[PDB]
Protein backbone atom coordinates (compact mmCIF):
# COMPACT_ATOMS: atom_id res chain seq x y z
CA UNK A 1 0.00 0.00 0.00
CA UNK A 2 0.95 3.63 -0.59
CA UNK A 3 2.33 6.07 1.97
CA UNK A 4 3.51 9.48 0.77
CA UNK A 5 4.01 12.15 3.45
CA UNK A 6 5.20 11.20 6.92
CA UNK A 7 7.31 12.57 9.78
CA UNK A 8 11.06 13.16 9.61
CA UNK A 9 13.26 10.27 10.72
CA UNK A 10 16.79 11.73 10.63
CA UNK A 11 17.94 14.83 12.49
CA UNK A 12 21.05 16.98 12.17
CA UNK A 13 20.21 19.11 15.23
CA UNK A 14 19.50 18.79 18.95
CA UNK A 15 15.91 19.76 19.73
CA UNK A 16 14.79 17.68 22.71
CA UNK A 17 11.20 16.68 23.37
CA UNK A 18 9.66 16.47 19.89
CA UNK A 19 12.77 14.79 18.49
CA UNK A 20 12.66 12.21 21.29
CA UNK A 21 8.98 11.53 20.61
CA UNK A 22 9.42 11.14 16.83
CA UNK A 23 12.35 8.76 17.31
CA UNK A 24 10.32 6.75 19.84
CA UNK A 25 7.36 6.49 17.47
CA UNK A 26 9.38 5.34 14.47
CA UNK A 27 11.39 2.88 16.57
CA UNK A 28 8.25 1.36 18.10
CA UNK A 29 6.66 0.98 14.66
CA UNK A 30 9.80 -0.65 13.26
CA UNK A 31 10.11 -3.14 16.12
CA UNK A 32 6.45 -4.15 15.95
CA UNK A 33 6.54 -4.65 12.18
CA UNK A 34 9.78 -6.65 12.39
CA UNK A 35 8.18 -8.92 14.99
CA UNK A 36 5.17 -9.36 12.70
CA UNK A 37 7.40 -10.16 9.72
CA UNK A 38 9.45 -12.79 11.55
CA UNK A 39 6.31 -14.42 12.96
CA UNK A 40 4.50 -14.42 9.61
CA UNK A 41 7.45 -15.99 7.80
CA UNK A 42 7.82 -18.67 10.49
CA UNK A 43 4.10 -19.50 10.41
CA UNK A 44 3.86 -19.59 6.61
CA UNK A 45 6.92 -21.84 6.32
CA UNK A 46 5.55 -24.20 8.97
CA UNK A 47 2.29 -24.32 7.02
CA UNK A 48 4.13 -25.04 3.75
CA UNK A 49 6.01 -27.95 5.33
CA UNK A 50 2.80 -29.24 6.90
CA UNK A 51 0.81 -29.11 3.66
CA UNK A 52 3.52 -30.89 1.67
CA UNK A 53 3.78 -33.69 4.25
CA UNK A 54 -0.02 -33.90 4.37
CA UNK A 55 -0.17 -34.35 0.59
CA UNK A 56 2.40 -37.16 0.78
CA UNK A 57 0.40 -38.93 3.50
CA UNK A 58 -2.83 -38.34 1.57
CA UNK A 59 -1.38 -40.13 -1.45
CA UNK B 1 21.41 12.03 26.75
CA UNK B 2 24.74 13.87 26.77
CA UNK B 3 25.71 11.99 29.92
CA UNK B 4 28.41 14.39 31.10
CA UNK B 5 28.79 17.63 33.03
CA UNK B 6 32.28 18.18 31.59
CA UNK B 7 32.73 21.94 31.93
CA UNK B 8 35.56 23.98 30.41
CA UNK B 9 35.91 27.58 31.56
CA UNK B 10 36.41 30.30 28.96
CA UNK B 11 37.74 33.82 29.44
CA UNK B 12 35.23 36.39 28.20
CA UNK B 13 36.30 40.05 28.11
CA UNK B 14 33.75 41.54 30.52
CA UNK B 15 35.43 44.93 30.39
CA UNK B 16 33.43 47.66 32.10
CA UNK B 17 31.22 45.60 34.45
CA UNK B 18 31.34 44.07 37.94
CA UNK B 19 31.67 40.30 37.69
CA UNK B 20 30.95 37.60 40.29
CA UNK B 21 27.77 38.96 41.86
CA UNK B 22 26.39 36.92 44.76
CA UNK B 23 23.23 36.55 46.83
CA UNK B 24 22.06 35.54 50.30
CA UNK B 25 19.72 32.78 49.12
CA UNK B 26 22.55 30.91 47.37
CA UNK B 27 24.67 30.07 50.42
CA UNK B 28 28.03 28.44 49.69
CA UNK B 29 30.33 27.65 52.64
CA UNK B 30 28.63 30.05 55.07
CA UNK B 31 29.08 32.88 52.53
CA UNK B 32 26.79 34.70 50.13
CA UNK B 33 27.23 33.12 46.72
CA UNK B 34 25.60 32.18 43.42
CA UNK B 35 25.48 29.40 40.82
CA UNK B 36 28.97 28.08 40.17
CA UNK B 37 28.68 27.90 36.38
CA UNK B 38 27.08 31.33 35.84
CA UNK B 39 28.33 34.88 36.36
CA UNK B 40 26.01 37.63 37.59
CA UNK B 41 27.01 40.91 35.92
CA UNK B 42 26.13 44.16 37.69
CA UNK B 43 27.13 47.74 36.96
CA UNK B 44 30.56 49.30 37.48
CA UNK B 45 30.68 52.97 38.54
CA UNK B 46 26.95 53.38 37.81
CA UNK B 47 27.60 52.54 34.15
CA UNK B 48 26.61 49.33 32.37
CA UNK B 49 28.38 49.69 29.00
CA UNK B 50 27.04 47.89 25.96
CA UNK B 51 28.39 44.34 26.08
CA UNK B 52 29.40 42.90 22.69
CA UNK B 53 31.51 39.77 23.22
CA UNK B 54 32.62 37.15 20.70
CA UNK B 55 33.79 33.60 21.39
CA UNK B 56 34.83 31.26 18.55
CA UNK B 57 34.55 27.49 18.32
CA UNK B 58 37.75 26.00 16.90
CA UNK B 59 37.61 22.51 18.43
CA UNK B 60 35.99 19.44 16.83
CA UNK B 61 32.89 19.03 19.02
CA UNK B 62 29.70 20.94 19.70
CA UNK B 63 29.68 23.35 22.63
CA UNK B 64 26.73 23.97 24.96
CA UNK B 65 26.37 27.40 26.57
CA UNK B 66 23.98 27.85 29.51
CA UNK B 67 23.12 31.47 30.29
CA UNK B 68 20.27 33.46 31.76
CA UNK B 69 18.26 36.64 32.17
CA UNK B 70 17.55 38.33 35.50
CA UNK B 71 14.00 39.59 36.11
CA UNK B 72 14.33 41.88 39.16
CA UNK B 73 11.38 42.43 41.44
CA UNK B 74 11.06 46.22 41.33
CA UNK B 75 12.37 49.21 39.41
CA UNK B 76 14.78 50.44 42.09
CA UNK B 77 16.37 46.97 42.01
CA UNK B 78 16.90 47.35 38.27
CA UNK B 79 18.44 50.80 38.69
CA UNK B 80 20.55 49.54 41.60
CA UNK B 81 21.99 46.57 39.72
CA UNK B 82 22.20 47.82 36.11
CA UNK B 83 21.83 51.65 36.16
CA UNK B 84 19.12 51.66 33.45
CA UNK B 85 15.41 50.80 33.44
CA UNK B 86 15.66 48.09 30.78
CA UNK B 87 17.90 45.38 29.40
CA UNK B 88 17.95 43.39 26.18
CA UNK B 89 20.03 40.27 25.49
CA UNK B 90 20.68 38.94 21.98
CA UNK B 91 22.78 35.77 21.92
CA UNK B 92 23.41 34.61 18.39
CA UNK B 93 25.50 32.51 16.01
CA UNK B 94 25.67 32.10 12.25
CA UNK B 95 22.66 29.78 12.27
CA UNK B 96 20.69 30.93 15.33
CA UNK B 97 19.61 33.99 17.29
CA UNK B 98 17.72 34.46 20.56
CA UNK B 99 16.59 37.82 21.94
CA UNK B 100 15.25 37.99 25.50
CA UNK B 101 13.79 41.01 27.29
CA UNK B 102 13.60 41.20 31.11
CA UNK B 103 10.18 41.55 32.72
CA UNK B 104 10.45 43.77 35.80
CA UNK B 105 7.76 42.76 38.26
CA UNK B 106 6.99 41.22 41.61
CA UNK B 107 6.93 37.45 42.02
CA UNK B 108 5.84 35.39 45.03
CA UNK B 109 8.83 35.34 47.36
CA UNK B 110 10.86 32.13 47.34
CA UNK B 111 13.63 32.00 49.94
CA UNK B 112 12.67 35.68 50.47
CA UNK B 113 13.58 36.45 46.83
CA UNK B 114 10.79 38.10 44.76
CA UNK B 115 12.92 38.20 41.58
CA UNK B 116 13.59 35.41 39.09
CA UNK B 117 16.13 34.05 36.62
CA UNK B 118 15.16 32.61 33.24
CA UNK B 119 17.70 30.05 32.01
CA UNK B 120 18.37 29.64 28.29
CA UNK B 121 20.81 27.51 26.32
CA UNK B 122 22.61 27.80 22.99
CA UNK B 123 24.47 25.08 21.08
CA UNK B 124 27.42 26.14 18.90
CA UNK B 125 28.77 23.82 16.21
CA UNK B 126 32.46 23.78 15.20
CA UNK B 127 33.78 26.63 13.10
CA UNK B 128 30.93 28.81 14.38
CA UNK B 129 31.06 31.91 16.60
CA UNK B 130 29.02 32.77 19.70
CA UNK B 131 28.07 36.45 19.97
CA UNK B 132 26.63 38.01 23.12
CA UNK B 133 25.06 41.44 22.92
CA UNK B 134 23.51 43.09 25.95
CA UNK B 135 22.77 46.30 27.85
CA UNK B 136 22.02 44.71 31.23
CA UNK B 137 20.32 41.93 33.20
CA UNK B 138 22.65 39.32 31.66
CA UNK B 139 23.52 36.24 33.72
CA UNK B 140 26.57 35.36 31.65
CA UNK B 141 28.11 31.91 31.24
CA UNK B 142 31.57 31.02 32.49
CA UNK B 143 32.40 28.43 29.83
CA UNK B 144 30.96 25.52 27.87
CA UNK B 145 29.75 21.96 28.33
CA UNK B 146 31.05 19.12 26.20
CA UNK B 147 27.89 17.70 24.64
CA UNK B 148 28.40 14.06 23.71
CA UNK B 149 26.27 11.67 21.66
CA UNK B 150 25.83 8.53 23.74
CA UNK B 151 23.55 5.96 25.36
CA UNK B 152 23.02 7.82 28.65
CA UNK B 153 19.67 8.68 30.20
CA UNK B 154 17.93 9.86 33.36
CA UNK B 155 15.33 8.21 35.59
CA UNK B 156 13.31 9.47 38.55
CA UNK B 157 13.36 6.88 41.33
CA UNK B 158 13.54 6.57 45.11
CA UNK B 159 15.11 3.11 44.91
CA UNK C 1 16.44 21.07 -6.51
CA UNK C 2 20.19 20.36 -6.37
CA UNK C 3 21.80 23.58 -5.07
CA UNK C 4 18.62 24.92 -3.45
CA UNK C 5 16.44 24.09 -0.50
CA UNK C 6 12.67 24.22 -0.76
CA UNK C 7 12.63 27.35 1.42
CA UNK C 8 15.22 29.07 -0.78
CA UNK C 9 13.16 28.36 -3.89
CA UNK C 10 10.12 29.57 -1.94
CA UNK C 11 11.55 32.94 -0.89
CA UNK C 12 13.31 33.28 -4.24
CA UNK C 13 17.02 32.81 -3.66
CA UNK C 14 18.48 33.98 -7.00
CA UNK C 15 20.09 30.61 -7.76
CA UNK C 16 16.63 29.00 -7.50
CA UNK C 17 14.75 31.07 -10.09
CA UNK C 18 14.23 27.89 -12.10
CA UNK C 19 11.73 26.56 -9.56
CA UNK C 20 9.35 29.52 -9.91
CA UNK C 21 5.74 28.27 -10.10
CA UNK C 22 6.83 24.65 -10.58
CA UNK C 23 4.89 21.72 -9.13
CA UNK C 24 6.15 18.32 -8.03
CA UNK C 25 5.44 15.06 -6.22
CA UNK C 26 8.79 14.54 -4.48
CA UNK C 27 11.34 17.27 -3.78
CA UNK C 28 14.93 16.01 -3.58
CA UNK C 29 17.14 18.11 -1.29
CA UNK C 30 20.87 17.62 -1.82
CA UNK C 31 23.63 17.68 0.78
CA UNK C 32 25.43 20.26 -1.40
CA UNK C 33 22.54 22.72 -1.05
CA UNK C 34 23.46 26.15 0.30
CA UNK C 35 21.91 29.60 0.57
CA UNK C 36 23.56 32.61 -1.03
CA UNK C 37 21.08 35.47 -0.48
CA UNK C 38 20.53 37.71 2.57
CA UNK C 39 21.07 35.79 5.85
CA UNK C 40 17.81 34.66 7.41
CA UNK C 41 16.18 32.18 9.77
CA UNK C 42 12.67 30.76 10.03
CA UNK C 43 10.93 30.14 13.36
CA UNK C 44 9.18 26.79 12.91
CA UNK C 45 11.37 26.10 9.88
CA UNK C 46 10.43 22.42 9.82
CA UNK C 47 6.71 23.18 9.92
CA UNK C 48 6.82 25.60 6.98
CA UNK C 49 9.01 23.15 5.06
CA UNK C 50 6.55 20.32 5.74
CA UNK C 51 3.44 22.29 4.79
CA UNK C 52 5.04 23.66 1.61
CA UNK C 53 6.21 20.15 0.70
CA UNK D 1 -5.89 45.31 3.49
CA UNK D 2 -6.11 42.45 1.00
CA UNK D 3 -9.27 40.33 0.67
CA UNK D 4 -9.64 36.68 -0.27
CA UNK D 5 -12.50 36.22 -2.74
CA UNK D 6 -11.36 33.06 -4.52
CA UNK D 7 -12.23 29.48 -3.51
CA UNK D 8 -8.89 28.27 -2.14
CA UNK D 9 -6.64 29.05 0.80
CA UNK D 10 -3.88 31.59 0.27
CA UNK D 11 -0.39 31.41 1.81
CA UNK D 12 1.46 34.66 2.53
CA UNK D 13 5.20 34.57 3.25
CA UNK D 14 6.56 37.75 4.83
CA UNK D 15 9.36 38.80 7.14
CA UNK D 16 10.90 41.14 9.68
CA UNK D 17 14.30 42.81 9.29
CA UNK D 18 16.60 42.86 12.33
CA UNK D 19 19.30 45.41 11.42
CA UNK D 20 22.73 45.16 12.95
CA UNK D 21 23.08 48.59 14.56
CA UNK D 22 21.00 51.65 15.40
CA UNK D 23 22.32 53.87 12.61
CA UNK D 24 21.24 51.14 10.17
CA UNK D 25 17.72 51.31 11.60
CA UNK D 26 17.63 55.10 11.33
CA UNK D 27 19.11 54.91 7.82
CA UNK D 28 16.55 52.43 6.51
CA UNK D 29 13.37 53.32 8.44
CA UNK D 30 13.89 56.79 10.03
CA UNK D 31 12.78 55.62 13.51
CA UNK D 32 14.44 53.57 16.25
CA UNK D 33 11.78 50.85 16.37
CA UNK D 34 9.31 48.93 14.26
CA UNK D 35 6.30 46.77 15.03
CA UNK D 36 4.47 44.48 12.60
CA UNK D 37 0.99 43.11 13.24
CA UNK D 38 -0.30 40.84 10.47
CA UNK D 39 -3.79 39.61 11.21
CA UNK D 40 -7.02 38.11 9.90
CA UNK D 41 -10.45 37.42 11.37
CA UNK D 42 -9.18 34.23 13.03
CA UNK D 43 -5.48 34.95 13.61
CA UNK D 44 -3.02 37.65 14.62
CA UNK D 45 0.78 37.77 14.79
CA UNK D 46 2.79 40.68 16.22
CA UNK D 47 6.56 40.74 15.71
CA UNK D 48 9.05 43.25 17.10
CA UNK D 49 12.51 43.74 15.53
CA UNK D 50 15.57 43.08 17.70
CA UNK D 51 18.32 45.55 16.79
CA UNK D 52 21.67 43.93 17.50
CA UNK D 53 24.86 42.56 16.04
CA UNK D 54 24.95 39.05 14.61
CA UNK D 55 27.95 37.05 13.39
CA UNK D 56 28.60 38.24 9.85
CA UNK D 57 27.38 35.91 7.10
CA UNK D 58 28.35 36.98 3.59
CA UNK D 59 29.55 40.15 5.37
CA UNK D 60 25.98 40.83 6.60
CA UNK D 61 25.60 41.23 10.40
CA UNK D 62 21.81 41.72 10.19
CA UNK D 63 19.09 39.10 9.85
CA UNK D 64 15.62 38.44 8.46
CA UNK D 65 12.99 36.42 10.34
CA UNK D 66 10.52 34.76 7.96
CA UNK D 67 6.91 34.24 9.01
CA UNK D 68 3.86 32.87 7.21
CA UNK D 69 0.12 33.42 7.39
CA UNK D 70 -2.66 31.31 5.84
CA UNK D 71 -5.87 33.08 4.81
CA UNK D 72 -9.05 31.09 4.17
CA UNK D 73 -11.68 32.20 1.62
CA UNK D 74 -13.93 35.11 2.49
CA UNK D 75 -11.29 36.32 4.97
CA UNK D 76 -9.17 39.47 4.88
CA UNK D 77 -5.42 39.91 5.39
CA UNK D 78 -4.45 43.06 7.30
CA UNK D 79 -0.88 44.35 7.54
CA UNK D 80 -0.06 47.01 10.09
CA UNK D 81 3.46 48.33 10.50
CA UNK D 82 5.73 51.28 11.31
CA UNK D 83 8.93 49.87 9.81
CA UNK D 84 11.24 46.89 9.33
CA UNK D 85 8.60 45.08 7.25
CA UNK D 86 9.76 42.68 4.53
CA UNK D 87 6.44 42.68 2.71
CA UNK D 88 5.09 39.92 0.46
CA UNK D 89 4.49 40.38 -3.25
CA UNK D 90 1.57 37.97 -3.57
CA UNK D 91 0.30 34.57 -2.47
CA UNK D 92 1.00 30.87 -2.92
CA UNK D 93 -1.70 28.44 -3.96
CA UNK D 94 -1.69 25.90 -1.13
CA UNK D 95 -3.03 22.56 -2.36
CA UNK D 96 -4.01 19.41 -0.48
CA UNK D 97 -2.22 16.52 -2.16
CA UNK D 98 0.08 13.51 -1.94
CA UNK D 99 3.36 15.39 -2.41
CA UNK D 100 6.36 15.23 -0.10
CA UNK D 101 10.06 16.06 0.25
CA UNK D 102 13.11 13.86 0.77
CA UNK D 103 16.76 14.65 1.47
CA UNK D 104 18.99 12.52 -0.76
CA UNK D 105 22.20 12.66 -2.77
CA UNK D 106 21.02 9.92 -5.14
C1 LIG E 1 3.06 42.81 45.60
O1 LIG E 1 2.31 42.17 46.63
C2 LIG E 1 3.00 41.04 47.17
C3 LIG E 1 2.03 40.35 48.10
O2 LIG E 1 0.92 41.19 48.37
C4 LIG E 1 4.30 41.49 47.85
O3 LIG E 1 5.03 40.36 48.32
C5 LIG E 1 5.06 40.25 49.76
O4 LIG E 1 5.95 41.19 50.36
C6 LIG E 1 5.95 41.12 51.79
C7 LIG E 1 6.83 42.25 52.28
O5 LIG E 1 7.66 42.74 51.24
C8 LIG E 1 6.41 39.74 52.27
O6 LIG E 1 6.26 39.66 53.68
C9 LIG E 1 7.55 39.49 54.31
O7 LIG E 1 7.79 38.13 54.66
C10 LIG E 1 9.11 37.89 55.20
C11 LIG E 1 9.25 36.38 55.45
O8 LIG E 1 10.14 36.16 56.55
C12 LIG E 1 9.31 38.75 56.48
O9 LIG E 1 10.67 38.67 56.90
C13 LIG E 1 8.94 40.23 56.24
O10 LIG E 1 8.97 40.94 57.47
C14 LIG E 1 7.59 40.38 55.56
O11 LIG E 1 6.62 39.97 56.51
C15 LIG E 1 5.59 38.64 51.61
O12 LIG E 1 6.17 37.37 51.90
C16 LIG E 1 5.52 38.83 50.10
N1 LIG E 1 4.63 37.84 49.51
C17 LIG E 1 4.99 37.04 48.50
C18 LIG E 1 3.96 36.08 48.02
O13 LIG E 1 6.11 37.10 48.00
C19 LIG E 1 5.16 42.25 46.85
O14 LIG E 1 6.28 42.80 47.54
C20 LIG E 1 4.36 43.37 46.19
N2 LIG E 1 5.16 44.05 45.18
C21 LIG E 1 5.68 45.28 45.37
C22 LIG E 1 6.49 45.83 44.23
O15 LIG E 1 5.50 45.91 46.41
C1 LIG F 1 24.63 45.44 21.06
O1 LIG F 1 25.99 45.72 21.21
C2 LIG F 1 26.35 46.94 20.55
C3 LIG F 1 27.85 47.09 20.64
O2 LIG F 1 28.27 47.90 21.73
C4 LIG F 1 25.59 48.13 21.16
O3 LIG F 1 25.83 49.24 20.32
C5 LIG F 1 26.16 50.35 21.15
O4 LIG F 1 25.05 50.76 21.94
C6 LIG F 1 25.33 51.88 22.80
C7 LIG F 1 24.07 52.13 23.60
O5 LIG F 1 22.93 51.52 23.01
C8 LIG F 1 25.76 53.08 21.96
O6 LIG F 1 26.17 54.12 22.84
C9 LIG F 1 25.52 55.35 22.48
O7 LIG F 1 25.81 55.71 21.12
C10 LIG F 1 25.28 56.98 20.72
C11 LIG F 1 25.52 57.15 19.22
O8 LIG F 1 25.01 58.42 18.82
C12 LIG F 1 25.97 58.06 21.56
O9 LIG F 1 25.54 59.35 21.14
C13 LIG F 1 25.61 57.83 23.04
O10 LIG F 1 26.22 58.83 23.85
C14 LIG F 1 26.02 56.43 23.49
O11 LIG F 1 27.44 56.42 23.58
C15 LIG F 1 26.92 52.71 21.04
O12 LIG F 1 27.19 53.78 20.15
C16 LIG F 1 26.57 51.48 20.23
N1 LIG F 1 27.68 51.08 19.38
C17 LIG F 1 27.56 50.90 18.06
C18 LIG F 1 28.82 50.49 17.34
O13 LIG F 1 26.49 51.05 17.47
C19 LIG F 1 24.09 47.87 21.25
O14 LIG F 1 23.46 48.83 22.10
C20 LIG F 1 23.81 46.48 21.81
N2 LIG F 1 22.40 46.17 21.74
C21 LIG F 1 21.84 45.27 22.53
C22 LIG F 1 20.37 45.02 22.31
O15 LIG F 1 22.47 44.68 23.39
C1 LIG G 1 30.33 43.13 17.93
O1 LIG G 1 31.54 42.38 17.85
C2 LIG G 1 31.61 41.61 16.64
C3 LIG G 1 32.83 40.73 16.76
O2 LIG G 1 33.65 41.17 17.83
C4 LIG G 1 31.63 42.53 15.42
O3 LIG G 1 31.61 41.76 14.22
C5 LIG G 1 32.85 41.81 13.48
O4 LIG G 1 33.03 43.05 12.80
C6 LIG G 1 34.29 43.12 12.11
C7 LIG G 1 34.40 44.52 11.55
O5 LIG G 1 33.13 45.16 11.53
C8 LIG G 1 34.38 42.04 11.04
O6 LIG G 1 35.69 42.05 10.48
C9 LIG G 1 35.62 42.38 9.07
O7 LIG G 1 35.71 41.22 8.24
C10 LIG G 1 35.55 41.49 6.83
C11 LIG G 1 35.59 40.15 6.09
O8 LIG G 1 36.12 40.35 4.78
C12 LIG G 1 36.65 42.49 6.37
O9 LIG G 1 36.37 42.92 5.04
C13 LIG G 1 36.72 43.73 7.29
O10 LIG G 1 37.85 44.53 6.93
C14 LIG G 1 36.77 43.35 8.76
O11 LIG G 1 38.04 42.74 8.97
C15 LIG G 1 34.11 40.66 11.64
O12 LIG G 1 34.00 39.70 10.60
C16 LIG G 1 32.83 40.67 12.47
N1 LIG G 1 32.65 39.39 13.13
C17 LIG G 1 31.53 38.66 13.03
C18 LIG G 1 31.53 37.36 13.77
O13 LIG G 1 30.57 39.04 12.37
C19 LIG G 1 30.41 43.44 15.44
O14 LIG G 1 30.52 44.39 14.39
C20 LIG G 1 30.29 44.15 16.79
N2 LIG G 1 29.07 44.96 16.84
C21 LIG G 1 29.08 46.30 16.74
C22 LIG G 1 27.75 46.97 16.81
O15 LIG G 1 30.13 46.94 16.62
C1 LIG H 1 -1.18 50.43 12.67
O1 LIG H 1 -1.67 51.17 11.59
C2 LIG H 1 -2.33 52.37 12.02
C3 LIG H 1 -2.95 53.01 10.80
O2 LIG H 1 -2.12 54.02 10.24
C4 LIG H 1 -1.34 53.28 12.76
O3 LIG H 1 -2.11 54.32 13.34
C5 LIG H 1 -1.45 55.55 13.06
O4 LIG H 1 -0.20 55.64 13.73
C6 LIG H 1 0.51 56.87 13.49
C7 LIG H 1 1.82 56.76 14.23
O5 LIG H 1 1.80 55.74 15.22
C8 LIG H 1 -0.34 58.06 13.94
O6 LIG H 1 0.32 59.25 13.55
C9 LIG H 1 0.40 60.16 14.67
O7 LIG H 1 -0.90 60.45 15.19
C10 LIG H 1 -0.91 61.43 16.24
C11 LIG H 1 -2.32 61.51 16.81
O8 LIG H 1 -2.34 62.49 17.84
C12 LIG H 1 -0.41 62.75 15.66
O9 LIG H 1 -0.48 63.77 16.64
C13 LIG H 1 1.04 62.56 15.18
O10 LIG H 1 1.55 63.78 14.65
C14 LIG H 1 1.14 61.43 14.16
O11 LIG H 1 0.55 61.91 12.96
C15 LIG H 1 -1.72 58.01 13.30
O12 LIG H 1 -2.55 59.01 13.85
C16 LIG H 1 -2.37 56.65 13.54
N1 LIG H 1 -3.67 56.58 12.89
C17 LIG H 1 -4.79 56.23 13.54
C18 LIG H 1 -6.04 56.20 12.71
O13 LIG H 1 -4.79 55.96 14.74
C19 LIG H 1 -0.58 52.55 13.85
O14 LIG H 1 0.54 53.31 14.30
C20 LIG H 1 -0.06 51.21 13.34
N2 LIG H 1 0.52 50.44 14.42
C21 LIG H 1 1.41 49.48 14.21
C22 LIG H 1 1.88 48.73 15.42
O15 LIG H 1 1.82 49.23 13.09
C1 LIG I 1 35.36 35.58 39.47
O1 LIG I 1 35.41 34.32 40.15
C2 LIG I 1 36.13 33.32 39.41
C3 LIG I 1 35.97 32.02 40.16
O2 LIG I 1 34.65 31.85 40.67
C4 LIG I 1 37.59 33.74 39.25
O3 LIG I 1 38.28 32.74 38.50
C5 LIG I 1 39.70 32.71 38.77
O4 LIG I 1 40.40 33.41 37.73
C6 LIG I 1 41.82 33.47 37.91
C7 LIG I 1 42.37 34.32 36.79
O5 LIG I 1 41.46 35.35 36.43
C8 LIG I 1 42.41 32.06 37.94
O6 LIG I 1 43.80 32.14 38.19
C9 LIG I 1 41.72 31.24 39.02
O7 LIG I 1 42.20 29.89 38.98
C10 LIG I 1 40.20 31.26 38.84
N1 LIG I 1 39.55 30.53 39.92
C11 LIG I 1 38.61 29.61 39.70
C12 LIG I 1 38.03 28.96 40.92
O8 LIG I 1 38.23 29.31 38.57
C13 LIG I 1 37.65 35.10 38.56
O9 LIG I 1 38.99 35.59 38.52
C14 LIG I 1 36.78 36.12 39.30
N2 LIG I 1 36.77 37.39 38.59
C15 LIG I 1 36.74 38.58 39.21
C16 LIG I 1 36.74 39.78 38.32
O10 LIG I 1 36.71 38.68 40.44
C1 LIG J 1 25.74 23.91 -8.06
O1 LIG J 1 26.81 24.58 -7.41
C2 LIG J 1 28.11 24.18 -7.82
C3 LIG J 1 29.09 24.92 -6.94
O2 LIG J 1 28.58 26.20 -6.60
C4 LIG J 1 28.29 24.47 -9.31
O3 LIG J 1 29.58 24.06 -9.74
C5 LIG J 1 30.19 25.25 -10.28
O4 LIG J 1 30.02 25.31 -11.71
C6 LIG J 1 30.49 26.55 -12.26
C7 LIG J 1 30.18 26.50 -13.74
O5 LIG J 1 29.54 25.29 -14.11
C8 LIG J 1 31.98 26.74 -11.97
O6 LIG J 1 32.37 28.05 -12.37
C9 LIG J 1 32.30 26.57 -10.49
O7 LIG J 1 33.71 26.55 -10.33
C10 LIG J 1 31.68 25.28 -9.95
N1 LIG J 1 31.89 25.17 -8.52
C11 LIG J 1 33.05 24.76 -7.97
C12 LIG J 1 33.08 24.70 -6.47
O8 LIG J 1 34.02 24.45 -8.66
C13 LIG J 1 27.20 23.77 -10.11
O9 LIG J 1 27.31 24.09 -11.49
C14 LIG J 1 25.82 24.16 -9.58
N2 LIG J 1 24.78 23.45 -10.31
C15 LIG J 1 23.50 23.84 -10.35
C16 LIG J 1 22.58 22.98 -11.18
O10 LIG J 1 23.09 24.82 -9.74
Amino acid sequence: NEKFHQIEKEFSEVEGRIQDLEKYVEDTKIDLWSYNAELLVALENQHTIDLTDSEMNKL
Amino acid sequence: SSGTLEFNNESFNWTGVTQNGTSSACIRRSNNSFFSRLNWLTHLNFKYPALNVTMPNNEQFDKLYIWGVHHPGTDKDQIFLYAQSSGRITVSTKRSQQAVIPNIGSRPRIRNIPSRISIYWTIVKPGDILLINSTGNLIAPRGYFKIRSGKSSIMRSDA
Amino acid sequence: GENCTLIDALLGDPQCDGFQNKKWDLFVERSKAYSNCYPYDVPDYASLRSLVA
